[PDB]
């Protein structure tokens, strides 16, 4: 079989305009692991992401963490767009500041 | 330590 | 507490594009601490957590020679599960590998674990008693007859109970500070309403260590498991993990409900009602 990503998009610490943080996208449950997950802002791909060490759970699914430092603004808007087999486009999952 | 047979 | 170590190998076949590449990752508890990857240009375990960057020449030497084995065993087994399951030379397949033990607080062996998943299935796996094996179907079988002739499992038993528990508990002295410590979770509510009769409660935990944690919402009460939307346990990325849960609640009756979380860091559970 093949099972779809959980992706989940945020900030380590809760949002302060003008505070340095770090962005996260953080995929998981999903099978196989060849994947593509980028994150964008203001839906330009950003550049320099750095990603975990591939490695998965007791089902065998597999997670990742994809992250880059950042300073959030009001007026910047950030998401996560992940591309695997099981999504027949995309999924571009967008910031939001409590999820 | 990693560990020190096929299918 | 009782403590793990466990490591982590993904092999991934790509006919056309080269041989298969080999990703192998090593945690103790839910702190990693090594890595290797065919790909990558050094052809070395490299050190992932500060505390076993300490390791002399020899260590990275020894367990490079030992993870390079794995990858070329890994890729071998590959192409007789190919074989096994009648499958085209054409197709990408993976396999994965999982091994490790679990002490005890007084540092004993308390478990030990070998097993193996083809395409994201239980292949083949040793059982607890580490003397006999759990083969997930005929394929399989054909490996379990093998190794039980060859007694395969002897020797995994002896590293398990021996070298893999000797290396757990000197990393767990030499990692003391990061790997013995527990950090409690910074907990929270949010609440939004999202139409004239209805809002969210989110439950929040965040910067806690180690990664297990339990967040539960009542009504009055009783537990309210169908209706509670729960992520996945993530990490922050500075070594804590975070999660959420969140009931849709009516409107005025938020009073009604709590969350509750426990995690080993928090000498008794908290309950958090808005």
């Amino acid at each position: 079989i093949q099972r779809t990503p959980k992706i989940q998009v945020y900030s380590r610490h809760p949002a302060e305009n003008g505070k340095s943080n770090f962005l996260n996208c953080y995929v998981s449950g999903f099978h196989p692991s060849d994947i593509e997950v980028d994150l964008l802002k203001n839906g330009e791909r950003i550049e320099k992401v750095e990603h975990s060490d591939l490695s998965f759970s007791k089902d065998w699914s597999f997670y990742l963490l994809y992250y880059t430092e950042f300073t959030p603004t009001e007026k910047d808007e950030y998401a996560c767009r992940v591309n695997h087999v099981t999504l027949s486009q995309p999924k571009i999952v967008k910031w939001d500041r409590d999820m | 330590f990693y560990r020190y047979a096929n299918f | 507490g009782s403590h793990s170590m466990r490591y982590f190998s993904t092999s991934v076949s790509r006919p056309g594009r080269g041989e298969p590449r080999f990703i192998a990752v090593g945690y103790v508890d839910d702190t990693q601490f090594v890595r290797f990857d065919s790909d990558a240009a050094s052809q070395r375990m490299e050190p992932r957590a500060p505390w076993i960057e300490q390791e002399g020449p020899e260590y990275w030497d020894e367990e490079t020679g030992k993870v390079k084995a794995h990858s070329q065993t890994d890729r071998e087994n590959l192409r007789i599960a190919l074989r096994y399951y009648n499958q085209s030379e054409a197709g990408s397949h993976t396999l994965q590998m999982m091994f490790g033990c679990d002490v005890g607080s007084d540092g004993r062996f308390l478990r030990g674990y070998h097993q193996y998943a083809y395409d994201g299935k239980d292949y083949i796996a040793l059982k607890e008693d580490l003397r006999s094996w759990t083969a997930a179907d005929m394929a399989a079988q054909i490996t379990k007859r093998k190794w039980e002739a060859a007694h395969v499992a002897e020797q995994q038993r002896a590293y398990l109970e021996g070298t893999c528990v000797d290396g757990l508990r000197r990393y767990l002295e030499n990692g003391k500070e990061t790997l013995q410590r527990t950090d409690p979770p910074k907990t929270h509510m949010t609440h939004h309403p999202i139409s004239d009769h209805e809002a969210t409660l989110r439950c929040w935990a965040l910067g806690f260590y180690p990664a297990e944690i339990t967040l539960t919402w009542q009504r009055d009460g009783e537990d309210q498991t169908q209706d509670t939307e729960l992520v996945e346990t993530r990490p922050a990325g500075d070594g804590t993990f975070q999660k959420w849960a969140a009931v849709v609640v009516p409107s005025g009756e938020e009073q009604r409900y709590t969350c509750h979380v426990q995690h080993e860091g928090l000498p008794k559970p908290l309950t958090l009602r808005w």
